């Protein structure tokens, strides 16, 4: 059985702006099977109310969703997306580059 | 030109319960409907604004035939949970994408439907829409079934059929929105990486549909090394969003120029560094 | 809309 590792882009709807309300994205994409876990973190603490998209997938079969909050940036705070999955020995972090 | 594309997923839950069942439904890249078996609702749910117009005569039917497709792949993953010769201790998951795509006169252009097992190739319909090919000996039984059940025949009526009319019927509803070309939206960055070297990003914004393509040229000549391209994401308000970026001699930044094209261009699009 | 209820076993 193949399983495919989740690729994971954390970015902003619109160009970041500090003390302007924004939405924060996390997009995992390219994995299989289709359960997981993702965490949007402030400060390396766990943000309450996250929503995704609906579960689909891509032309060779791997699934991918979207994870979004609403957030306001600031000079001071970090955020990042932790992401669990079968394929992961441990939780894989990426940091929000806001050029990235 | 336009297209229709459902996409069903079955996973079986050893230590859990049923099956879970999630099907999608897009009009190009705009999703307008989902089905999940372990919501409270057990409805096709409404997921674009232009569908909510649909009475409750279609959301009985479109519920009633997700549902029996779901009864269908609860079976169908105990039956090549056989084939395969595998335990009931583990996880196993059945995906069929189908749909059609109609010209812009909303006339059939091709229909596709593909099954697959644990994310692999299983059985697909052949493009004349008469004849499947099978990924191997399991899929072969699955095949037999379908030419003696005369299934092809049933597929080709609804992808000629059923498929285009409501797909054009999906358009004309849904015109303000599903018939839109946003451009993308471009810019530049630059960040020295080092005393000699430094990074150019190149950024397209706000864009629908989802096809884009970004190239780094040096001199004209395309680029490939010393670049990194982004996957195209959704920004989550209907518009989609990617950067090209490449790592240049510092002092050499002139010499790149990147290039956008997309549906909603009338001329490509060049960007270079101030 | 989807395809019809009649579907085929595997």
């Amino acid at each position: 059985m193949i399983q495919r590792t989740p690729k994971i882009q954390v970015y902003s709807r619109h160009p970041a702006e500090n003390g302007k309300s924004n939405f924060l994205n996390c997009y995992v994409s390219g994995f299989h099977p289709s359960d997981i876990e993702v965490d949007l973190l402030k400060n390396g603490e766990r943000i309450e109310k996250v929503e995704h998209s609906d579960l689909s997938f891509s032309k060779d079969w791997s699934f991918y969703l979207l994870y979004y909050t609403e957030f306001t940036p600031t000079e001071k705070d970090e955020y990042a997306c932790r992401v669990n999955h079968v394929t992961l020995s441990q939780p894989k972090i990426v940091k929000w580059d806001r050029d990235m | 030109s336009h297209s229709m594309r459902y996409f069903y997923t079955s996973v079986s839950r050893p230590g859990r319960g049923e099956p879970r069942f999630i099907a999608v439904g897009y009009v190009d890249d705009t999703q307008f409907v989902r089905f999940d078996s372990d919501a409270a609702s057990q409805r096709m749910e409404p997921r674009a604004p232009w569908i909510e117009q649909e009475g409750p005569e279609y959301w009985d039917q479109e519920t009633r035939n997700v549902k029996a497709q779901s009864q269908t792949d609860r079976v169908d993953l105990g039956t090549l949970r056989g084939y395969y010769n595998q335990s009931e201790d583990g996880s196993h998951t059945i995906q069929i994408m189908y749909g059609c795509d109609v010209g812009p006169d909303g006339r059939f252009l091709r229909g596709y439907r593909q099954d697959a097992y644990d994310g692999k190739d299983y059985i697909a319909l052949n493009e004349d829409l008469r004849s499947w090919t099978a990924a191997d000996m399991a899929a072969q039984i699955t095949k037999r079934k379908w030419e003696a059940a005369h299934a092809a025949e049933q597929q080709r009526a609804y992808l000629e059929g059923r498929c285009v009319e409501w797909l054009r019927r999906y358009l004309e509803n849904g015109k303000e929105t599903l018939q839109r070309t946003d451009p993308p939206k471009t810019h530049m960055t630059h960040h020295p990486i080092s005393d000699h070297e430094a990074t150019l990003r190149c950024w397209a914004l706000g864009f629908y549909p989802a096809e884009i393509t970004l190239t780094w040229q040096r001199d004209g000549e395309d680029q490939t090394q010393d670049t990194e391209l982004v996957e195209t994401r959704p920004a989550g308000d209907g518009t989609f969003q990617k950067w090209a970026a490449v790592v240049v001699p510092s002092g050499e930044e002139q010499r790149y120029t990147c290039h956008v094209q997309h549906e909603g261009l009338p001329k490509p699009l060049t960007l270079r560094w101030e | 809309v989807v395809v019809g209820a009649g579907g085929v076993g595997k």
